[PDB]
């Protein structure tokens, strides 16, 4: 999801579609992609 | 001309050309374009004196 | 300028559409409406009650404001609202720094949070009053500036071409001082012997010679009498009561010291409401400062007159010699442009001679307000040479300041830098853009999740270098490098702990151990922090922000990213001129910043020698070549090298493992290679140091390590089938 | 505008294509395009400006007049050369002494060579000379006095932002100018001139009809508040009396911003050089409230909302006063056709239009025809849409216009009727708005002090605006001192007749020796006042009270302070400078948004500020609130104020009824983003792990 | 330890302008009393003005009147600018009406009983041979500003255009602070309050009202401590 | 309009603030520098305006038998608060002996002067104490510097010092903005004032008061006009 965000989408989907690999939700880009507390600051789930 | 008002100059030398028409770029242009009456008359007067015209309208 | 540090004043309409369900709510409430309907039609219709009611729902709502290009994290700030009419948004005037924002026009955006969760976090994390530090490097940057310190200089300046009056006389009290003051027979800034009460801390280099007398004095609390001036006796007013008295001109940089000292030392609501204290003094005496710029306080020296014309006599003799033929006109260029610099620098010395130091021009320079001396010398004394067409140098230069008045084809010319500058300046915000998105995306999930690793590694930084005279001086870089690292284990020279262990390394630590004479200290660092869960707060060191232990769960990253963004605007490193040159003059300026941080070959390349030998030149006509034997038994190795080569190392020397061969920029790739990688740590920290700290743009060297330590996180496998 | 040399465009160049030498000023522009007047933005040195003395060939290309420099001795033979045919010429300039005789009188001539190479000659070889020295210059840039004592980036700004001035009710041209407003307001459009000699005969503010001397009449009829494309005025004023004796292209009225025939884009208003307890910092301005209550600096700016009637499939579309389901006093100040009454004031919810949809499909299935069946009353299934005043304006209705279809007046195929109404409104200098000069010294208004507090000359005048001093030796355009200075000395006349000195023997041989008060005069571009001529004019300046002259030479008068009454310690700069009000209004930027229009696609806040859109929060913004820490803050910003139905929905349900803001849920961006790449074939399924986790 | 008492004179320059001196001032005193004397001046001294018009066959201020060279709105520009002394607490009416050819000044105006214009050279406007002007004047007293804005109180009158009132009748104050001859180790001053006034009034009757401001103003904060 | 009123708040004995409620917009600038320099310049009372110890000359700097300077022994004495009802330059003595310190408290007033502060400590007194001193209290107002009085003519140890005869050491003034009834241009004027012991600070402002109203009193006389009040 990062790697989609930042640049080269087309090639990065490409490539993570040949490989089938997913991706967690750890992470502070692709986790306000999805619309979630980022990993840092307060989102922590130690503060959660 | 000289009915514009009065204003207190400090210019020491004396320019003696003045200032064109600030539109003559566009109308001269679009008269050219047409070929009106105006642009034949431009086109006899610069004949007269010499210069270079377009002697063909747009 | 009435405004507290925490407050903003908000337009009355803006305040009535950004709360408008609470107004509703409220207006249901406090019954002034049977329904929630009947209350927007009321609140459309701008009813008298709906504004008081707005006055009642904005207080305890924190609300974001923000500037459109967001270069760093002070940059959307929380603020208390306050009810105001107008169609502006009101803002402080020292905050006009961490958001750029200049009123010329400029324009604010401004958000609401709705959660509990929101707004805690709005008023406890982003308020005014606490961000006072910047995170670059971690000085004040809400503190007083422009007029504001040409008024708290005013104050506190010497009583030079200032006509004193009243001076040598002694006085019981301030009070009587400015009485005196008023009476118009004392000057503020006329040395004058006042008493200070009992509470007052007397100066700290003021008290070692406290009052002789048999009895023990208690100089930190009993009065005393010192030989002031009665503007830094009003001066120091404005700080706390316990802060030791200051007597010398706080102009800009005396002020900076201050407010840090101040913020590191005292609670932050006391630092806002000493810088209050010095917002507003500092106003009211740049009211009465006198500083009124007018046609006859731009002096143009007598010296300009003589000397451009001297100068000008040795221009005609050079072209002279050209139009006879000795000379080429390359030549006769380069000879001019070396006269008109001359003429140029001995105009610009004679400037600055010239004007006294009450000069408002000079008050509002030499105390730090807005100026340089370069400007100066454009205004008042010589503009100069200019960057000519197809960036040359004109030979003939301005020999005019604009205040005698440039000529038809002096501005002509003059304008050709003006244009250049402007595009410049226009490509150049996309650049560091660009640049910063990149640093971001890059630094992004370096996040602080262990409080403290276990490691005792580190670096081994220079504390106190440069012994020139076998003295040992701190070294001119501290601030950036060695700063707010916290240190590896305790360091003894003296069979004592001068240092304890992981401590936070600040300025009293350095006197300690420059002045017992150590040059190196080993401090934690991220760079060789072992965590299982990426960095500690522990090697990181204390946030530049915040000032205390960095806490965990900070986006370090971004941090270090908008650190690094920040500055790419203001770079404005190129070539000024062609000067006939091409290779040897590597990229300069964001260019060079991003050469370097792509790990991009330089281009500028200079081979390094990959291991130490015996050096010669094997110079081809076809090809010229630079060839190094090794000793101890070792194979050859050569270079392929252009004819202009301008070589640093002569021919059948000694090279060792880590030099270069000819003068150009190392590739990192090279000294990652051949010296390991701890030199390319240091040296794309210094390489990238090199030029931020050319301009004078200061960066911790932690929010560059950051980077350096992404890049450098992968290796790429060779014998890889088992 | 019509000056314009525009390189942006078809079969030409692009903004991303342009390098660097086509954005440079080249040696050849010189007489032909501005060096100074270009966009401040991503197209400098794309747009530019014809020079004052420009003149297109047939070709295309652009010529500059030229003085034929004939052995050394100048001639009125003007020759036009193009810049190949100037790049083998040696030109002088025009500011080159010069004696009685033509010939020249210095060994040493100064001379712009081919490649833009100033160089030297004798004379003899010279062969041309510059016609005038603001040959180089444009026409805006022309306007600014003393412009050699600016940097050539503040005199760009400075030539740019004179463009947005609006202009006011009562106009007065610059004290001090350049002599070039009279003949830049001739040339252009807005002065209504005379066709042919004659003598004006009848002379109302509408009209001026005037009898010819070649036995004609010609009645020339004035625009009154007639709304611009900027939404400005041009009311237009009449400067003769009905007697005067016209000739052909006198003026006999003058439009917007013009004062007898000469341009004038704001007022001038004395100034005081001085920090004023931190309300002018950082460029900030400060004003008398003087300018509020005397109008100096209002103006009049006129909004139309036109309206259509169309003919749906149920129906035509009518313009009636009876709106359905409204209270009378809503239509009370409506036209019997629908229309609102001209002269009426109108407030944001005003129906300016009244208009009604024939029928609306929103209740006529069988269950609500057979209510309505057995109601015996139709209940009206019509839609009010009726135009309505943009919420935020006001004013008086100025104008209505009424096009129809079943009279001659042309409508587009569907509308029957088009009713386009104007609102006039009134503005008053407030803080907030942006005042300039024409110097690059803009600022916004922060305070507007009562003229009391205002500080105040020695026989009592206040100032009328307070300027920060630090502002012109940073940024450099040290004109604006001087123009200062000579508004001042213009404004309290001198006498300087028979001196003898070298400054007033100049002034008395050009003609400026003895000047009344309130003259304006005239600052040429290359050939204006010099310093020293305004420092020993400054000592001769005609006093007021007995020999009172509050202006020392220094250039600075002692003022007092208007909230204590205390002398200032020092004397204080002050003078007279002429101060532009610009388009950029307070009012429109003012933007505001609790709810309103979202996107199709995106379920997103809608831009643009008529559509009270939202405020765009960048990426750069969401990496601040990460480097904050702020977690719940992003979160309720990027799913609850934006891209959250049931979130958007719930959160202002929350928030009216009272009660806790609900927690975020998936933004719709998200789901778009995973159908579309999923149109693109690849199996994007949000998985759990225990399965596939929830959409 | 001096028991001069201040002491207060005039002298009389123009009919509107006058110097007021005061003598027995302690040194470093003339400025602020002079100074609030000023700002008191310029502030807060009651008048009159025209706080809205009304003219015949007009609806609103951006329009024409037939005849008549000058638009509604330079026409308002000139009525706001009318010196006018009214005495009565209610507002009222005032009346101008002209015919053909002639500049129409202020001296044309009808003021009712209890009302006067004291500027009869103003000029209004100047009519054609075929123009005539029928205006409905309202008066009224108040003191400092009042935008037009705040005027605005009626609407049943279509025809009506509130206008801007400038009620302050003093037209510029100034001061100074000379020394007093009296040989004394303090040096007392002089104050020297030069007032010039609009024809409403003249600078005694401004005076009068200032120092009655000030002296009820201090005399608050006299008289409600103990 | 508005009715201002005056309320105080006492932060001590020796201090305290003053507070204007709504006032109009311009008018805290009428009040806060004309009360300032009334109540600073105006109000009258005694200072000490010249010293003479026994056997002491003008330029000899120190005095035997005394640690403090002369130039201490000034300012601790123009720090001294006294009062006289005299009308006169009366003369006060002060005797002392052995070492130790003298206080104020052993001043030796005259019938009608009086100091009000005992406790201050004139100076401190080492070995043979022969502290003999006469000190010329004068009565007057405001702040005279110390110009040529001619006291060191007449004799020399008699020296010129710098009299505060103002009760009131200092006071300063703030005008801030007030929200009264939807209205925000309001002001109103905070002062804050201390003074010696001599007189309280509502004392002061009464005083002040009444000089101001008396000073503008002069002005409303020149006719019976009426400007309007509350
Ligand atoms: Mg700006
Ligand atoms: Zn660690």
């Amino acid at each position: 999801l990062s790697a989609a965000s930042f640049q080269e989408t087309t090639r990065v989907l490409t490539d993570a579609a040949i490989n089938a690999k997913s991706d967690s939700l750890i992470g502070l880009k692709e986790n306000v992609i999805i619309g979630k507390l980022i990993p840092a600051g307060t989102g922590l789930s130690r503060y959660r | 001309a000289s009915t514009a008002p009065l204003r207190i100059s400090f210019a020491k030398i004396k320019e003696p050309l003045e200032v064109p028409n600030l539109l003559a770029l566009q109308t001269e242009s679009f008269d050219w374009l047409l070929g009106n009456d105006a642009w034949k008359a431009r086109v006899e007067s610069a004949l007269e004196s010499g210069q270079d015209v377009p002697t063909k309208s747009g | 300028p009435q405004l507290k540090l925490h407050q903003c004043g908000l337009p009355k309409a803006m305040a009535l559409e950004l709360f408008k369900p609470f107004v509703m709510k409220r207006l249901v409430d406090l019954n002034h409406a049977q329904n929630i309907k009947s209350a927007k039609r009321m609140v459309e219709r701008g009813r008298t009650v709906v504004y008081d009611v707005l006055e009642e729902v904005i207080a305890e709502h924190p609300v974001l404001l923000n500037r459109a290009p967001t270069l760093h994290r002070l940059g959307i700030q929380a603020f208390e609202p306050q009810l105001v009419e107008g169609k502006a948004i009101q803002i402080h005037p020292l905050v006009c720094t961490a958001f750029n924002a200049d009123f010329d026009g400029d324009q604010m955006a401004v958000h609401l949070p709705l959660s509990a969760e929101a707004q805690a976090e709005a008023r406890i994390l982003m308020l005014s009053s606490n961000n006072i530090l910047k995170p670059a490097d971690g000085r004040p940057v809400t503190m007083p500036t422009q007029d504001m310190v040409l008024g708290l200089f005013f104050l506190t300046t010497d009583s030079e071409g200032r006509s004193p009056k009243g001076e040598g006389r002694a006085f019981g009290s301030s009070a009587e001082a400015i009485m005196a003051f008023d009476a118009g027979d004392l000057t503020l800034q006329a040395k004058i012997d006042i008493r200070f009460p009992v509470g007052t801390i007397p100066p700290r280099g003021f008290e070692p010679p406290a009052r002789e007398e048999g009895e023990p004095e208690w100089q930190q609390g009993d009065t005393f009498t010192l030989k002031t001036t009665l503007g830094r006796a009003l001066f120091n007013e404005l700080l706390p009561e316990d802060y030791p008295f200051v007597d010398y001109e706080v102009g800009k940089k005396q002020l900076s010291e201050i407010v840090n000292d101040l913020a590191e030392r005292y609670p932050k609501v006391i630092v806002a409401a000493t810088l209050d204290n010095l917002k507003a003094a500092g106003f009211f005496w740049a009211t009465r400062s006198g500083v009124t710029v007018a046609i006859s306080d731009i002096v143009v020296p007598d010296a300009k007159k003589e000397i451009v014309k001297g100068y000008e006599g040795q221009d005609e003799k050079v072209q002279k010699q050209y139009e006879r033929g000795l000379i080429t006109k390359e030549e006769r260029t380069q000879e001019l442009i070396a006269i008109w610099t001359k003429a140029t620098n001995e105009v610009a010395e004679a400037m600055n001679d010239n004007f006294p130091k009450t000069n408002p021009v000079s008050m509002m320079v030499n105390s730090g307000a807005r100026g340089n001396m370069m400007q100066m010398r454009q205004i008042a004394g010589m503009r100069g040479l200019v960057s000519n067409a197809k960036n040359e140098t004109i030979p003939r230069p301005i020999k005019a300041s604009f205040r005698e008045g440039l000529s038809v084809l002096e501005y002509f010319i003059s304008t050709h830098g003006a244009r250049k500058g402007l595009a410049d300046t226009a490509l150049r915000t996309a650049d560091s853009g660009y640049l910063t998105r990149r640093l971001v995306d890059v630094s992004q999930d370096v996040i602080i999740r262990e409080e403290d690793c276990g490691t005792e590694r580190g670096l081994k930084l220079p504390i106190a270098t440069r012994d020139a005279d076998g003295t040992l001086r701190k070294a001119e870089d501290v601030e950036t490098s060695v700063y707010a690292r916290m240190l590896a284990e305790d360091v003894v020279i003296d069979g004592k702990v001068i240092a304890p262990a992981n401590v936070d390394l600040g300025d009293v630590l350095i006197d300690a151990l420059v002045a017992h004479g150590v040059e190196e200290v080993k401090t934690r660092s991220i760079l060789t922090c072992e965590s299982q869960v990426g960095t500690c707060a522990m090697c990181y060191g204390r946030s530049l922000a915040t000032g205390k232990l960095v806490d965990i769960g900070e986006a370090v990253g971004i941090i270090a990213a908008q650190s690094i963004g920040e500055p790419g605007t203001q770079l404005t490193m190129r070539t000024f001129h062609t000067g006939g040159v091409a290779g040897d003059d590597i990229t300069q300026g964001l260019p060079r910043v991003v050469e370097l941080f792509e790990a991009r070959t330089p281009k500028g390349v200079a081979p390094i020698s990959e291991a130490s030998g015996r050096v010669r030149i094997e110079e081809t006509e076809k090809t010229k070549k630079i060839v190094v034997t090794p000793d101890d038994g070792s194979d050859e190795t050569a270079f392929p090298i252009s004819k202009r080569a301008r070589l640093l190392v002569g021919e059948g020397d000694h090279v060792e493992v880590g030099q270069k061969l000819t003068v150009g920029a190392t590739n990192p790739h090279d000294v990652l290679r051949i010296l390991g990688q701890r030199a390319v740590q240091v040296h794309l920290v210094g390489e990238v140091q090199k030029v931020y700290n050319s301009q004078g743009v200061s960066i911790h060297d932690k929010h560059i390590e950051i980077i350096i330590r992404q890049m450098l996180r992968r290796v790429t496998i060779i014998e890889s089938g088992d | 505008h019509k000056r314009r040399l525009n390189a942006l465009g078809p079969g030409g160049l692009s903004r991303e294509r342009a390098g660097f030498e086509v954005r440079d000023v080249h040696p050849s522009h010189y007489g032909r395009m501005c060096p100074i007047e270009t966009p401040e933005g991503p197209n400098i040195g794309l747009i530019g400006s014809l020079a004052s003395y420009g003149r297109i060939n047939p070709f295309g290309f652009i010529e500059t007049p030229y003085r034929k420099v004939v052995e050394g001795q100048v001639t009125d033979d003007v020759d036009y050369l193009t810049a190949d045919e100037e790049d083998r010429f040696v030109i002088a300039q025009a500011n080159a002494a010069l004696g009685d005789d033509m010939r020249f009188a210095e060994a040493r001539v100064l001379v712009r060579r081919r490649g833009g190479e100033v160089d030297y000659v004798p004379g003899d070889d010279v062969d041309y000379m510059d016609v005038s020295p603001r040959q180089m210059v444009s026409v805006a840039t022309a306007m600014i006095p003393f412009l050699e004592h600016d940097d050539a980036n503040r005199a760009l700004m400075g030539a740019n932002m004179m463009r947005q001035a609006v202009p006011l009710i009562k106009s007065e041209s610059p004290l001090v100018g350049t002599g070039m407003e009279y003949r830049s307001a001739a040339d252009a459009g807005d002065v209504v001139k005379a066709e042919k000699a004659g003598v004006v005969q009848e002379v109302s503010a509408d009209y001026i009809t005037t009898t010819n001397d070649d036995g004609t009449y010609i009645t020339y009829r004035l625009a009154k508040f007639s709304r611009s494309n900027q939404g400005t005025s041009v009311n237009q004023k009449v400067i003769v009396a009905e007697g005067d004796r016209i000739i052909e292209g006198q003026v006999l009225a003058d439009g917007p911003a013009t004062e007898n025939g000469e341009m004038a884009l704001g007022k001038n208003l004395l100034v005081a050089f001085m920090p004023w307890e931190g309300h002018n910092y950082e460029d900030a301005i400060i004003l008398s409230q003087r300018l509020v209550q005397d109008d100096v600096l209002s103006s009049i700016h006129i909004e139309e909302h036109e309206v259509d009637a169309r003919d749906t499939k149920l129906g035509p579309e009518e313009i009636t006063r009876d709106i359905p389901n409204v209270s009378e006093e809503v239509l009370a100040d409506l036209d019997e056709r629908g229309i609102i009454r001209i002269g009426a004031e109108v407030v944001a919810g005003d129906i300016l239009v009244g208009k009604v949809t024939p029928k609306g499909e929103t209740e006529l299935t069988p269950e609500e025809r057979l209510l309505r069946a057995i109601f015996g009353e139709k209940a009206r299934e019509v839609r009010d849409t009726s135009l309505k005043v943009p919420h935020g304006e006001i004013g008086k209705v100025i104008g209505v216009r009424v096009f129809d279809r079943e009279e001659g007046d042309e409508l587009p195929p569907g509308v029957n009727q088009l009713v386009r109404v104007y609102v006039a409104q009134k503005r008053k200098i407030t803080d907030g708005d942006k005042l300039a000069g024409r110097h690059g010294n803009k600022g916004v208004i922060s305070k507007i002090n009562p003229i009391e507090d205002m500080p105040f000359l020695e026989d009592g005048t206040p100032v009328d605006i307070i300027l920060n001093p630090l502002a012109v030796p940073s940024r450099m355009n040290p004109g604006q001192v001087l123009e200062i200075h000579l508004g001042w000395l213009a404004s309290r006349g001198w006498d300087v007749s028979g001196l003898a000195e070298e400054w007033a023997q100049r002034l008395q041989v050009i003609g400026a020796d003895k000047v009344e008060p309130g003259t304006n005069v005239a600052t040429p571009v290359f050939d204006g006042a010099r310093e020293d001529e305004l420092a020993g004019l400054l000592q001769h300046t005609i006093p007021n009270r007995d020999g009172e002259r509050m202006v020392l030479p220094s250039g600075k008068a002692r003022l007092f302070d208007g909230r204590s009454g205390e002398p200032f310690p020092e004397p204080i700069s002050v003078g007279y400078m002429y101060i532009l009000k610009l388009h950029h209004l307070v009012d429109d930027k003012l933007h505001a948004r609790s709810t309103g229009p979202y996107s199709m696609i995106t379920q997103q806040p809608l831009g643009g500020k008529a559509q009270f859109g939202g405020q765009r929060f960048g990426e750069m913004e969401v990496w601040a609130l990460e480097a904050y820490g702020a977690a719940y803050a992003l979160q309720e910003l990027l799913t609850i104020k934006s891209d959250d139905v049931t979130g958007r929905v719930k959160v202002y349900e929350a928030i009216v009824k009272g009660e806790n803001i609900p927690e975020p849920g998936i933004p719709e961006s998200f789901k778009v983003l995973i159908k579309e790449m999923q149109s693109l074939c690849l199996n994007v399924e949000v998985l759990s792990s225990d399965g596939m986790s929830i959409e | 330890l001096i028991a001069q008492r201040p002491s207060l004179t005039e002298e009389v320059v123009d009919e509107f302008r006058s110097r007021f001196v005061i003598e027995p001032l302690e040194p470093g005193f003339g400025y602020t009393l002079g100074n609030s004397l000023r700002r008191t001046l310029l502030s807060s001294i009651p008048g009159a003005a025209v706080t809205s018009i009304r003219i015949d066959g007009v609806l609103h201020e951006f329009t024409t009147v037939p005849g008549v060279k000058e638009d509604v709105t330079d026409l308002i520009l000139n009525i706001k600018q009318l010196v006018v002394s009214s005495e009565h607490d209610e507002p009222v009416v005032m009346y101008l009406r002209k015919q053909g050819p002639g500049l129409v000044t202020a001296a044309d105006i009808a003021p009712p009983a209890g009302v006067e214009v004291h500027n009869p050279d103003l000029v209004l406007a100047t009519l054609n041979g075929k123009g005539k002007l029928e205006m409905e004047l309202t008066v009224e007293r108040g003191r400092g500003y009042v935008s037009a804005v705040q005027n605005k109180q009626v609407g049943q009158e279509i025809g009506r255009i509130p206008v801007d009132s400038i009620y302050s009748p003093v037209l510029k104050v100034t001061y100074k602070v000379e020394a007093t001859r009296v040989e004394q180790r303090t040096d007392f001053d002089k104050l020297i309050v030069d007032v010039e006034t609009k024809q409403a009034m003249r600078p005694r009757d401004a005076m009068a009202s200032a120092g009655k401001t000030l002296v009820e103003l201090f005399g608050l904060a006299r008289e409600l401590n103990i």
